[PDB]
């Protein structure tokens, strides 16, 4: 799934 | 950064780390007082760390400066990630030198095929988790509109672009968000999202900074 590339958001 | 290389200390002098007791996102210094990052990196209590190489050791050349303003784009959509841009104002101006320097904003958008430098302290593995001490770098091309939309149908807005490698193995990853995509000396991209990291047919997606130059200028001028 698509996720932001931050530590530690998915959709 | 997956499939990249060690940049070398202070070779990417506009790269900053956003720190809240740990590194959580990157950013790009665009003048002595202002950093560009991703809207999804927003939180209270951000400390901007400039001049970093090893983020876990005080080596010299670091400047730690509190964020005094963190301005998420008013039209940021947390579900679609459209308008994934944030401006951070530093509490005091950074001291600019060879190891801490600003990166130019674009005067026009970049074209497909153009080589860019993507950098950060994010995960270096496509499967599992390994976080580096030192800054990693990757050279990656901008992909066409058609390959980007094919990879992510119904998800790419006019404010996004793809960059990287459809064969897999080379990408930005978790912890790189907010950091720079610089192409011929211009900040064209902000690390935003993707399906996993370095997966086949799933390139990185980046905020299209050329669409925001006017907004950035207007926002800085009024703050
Ligand atoms: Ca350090």
């Amino acid at each position: 799934g698509r996720c932001t590339k931050s530590i530690x958001i998915c959709f | 950064i997956v499939g990249g290389y060690t940049c070398g200390a202070n070779t990417v002098p506009y790269q900053v780390s956003l720190n809240s007791g740990y590194h959580f996102c990157g950013g790009s210094l665009i003048n002595s007082q202002w950093v560009v990052s991703a809207a999804h990196c927003y939180k209270s209590g951000i400390q901007v760390r400039l001049g970093e190489d090893n983020i876990n050791v005080v080596e010299g050349n670091e400047q730690f400066i509190s964020a005094s303003k963190s301005i998420v784009h008013p039209s940021y959509n947390s579900n679609t990630l459209n308008n994934d841009i944030m401006l951070i104002k530093l509490k005091s101006a950074a001291s600019l030198n060879s190891r801490v320097a600003s990166i130019s904003l674009p005067t026009s958008c970049a074209s497909a095929g153009t080589q860019c430098l993507i950098s950060g302290w994010g995960n270096t593995k496509s499967s599992g988790t390994s976080y580096p001490d030192v800054l990693k770098c990757l050279k990656a091309p901008i992909l066409s509109d058609s390959s980007c939309k094919s990879a992510y149908p119904g998800q790419i807005t006019s404010n996004m672009f793809c960059a990287g490698y459809l064969e897999g193995g080379k990408d930005s990853c978790q912890g790189d968000s907010g950091g720079p995509v610089v192409c011929s000396g211009k900040l064209q991209g902000i690390v935003s999202w993707g399906s996993g990291c370095a997966q086949k047919n799933k390139p990185g997606v980046y905020t299209k900074v050329c669409n925001y130059v006017s907004w950035i200028k207007q926002t800085i001028a009024s703050n």
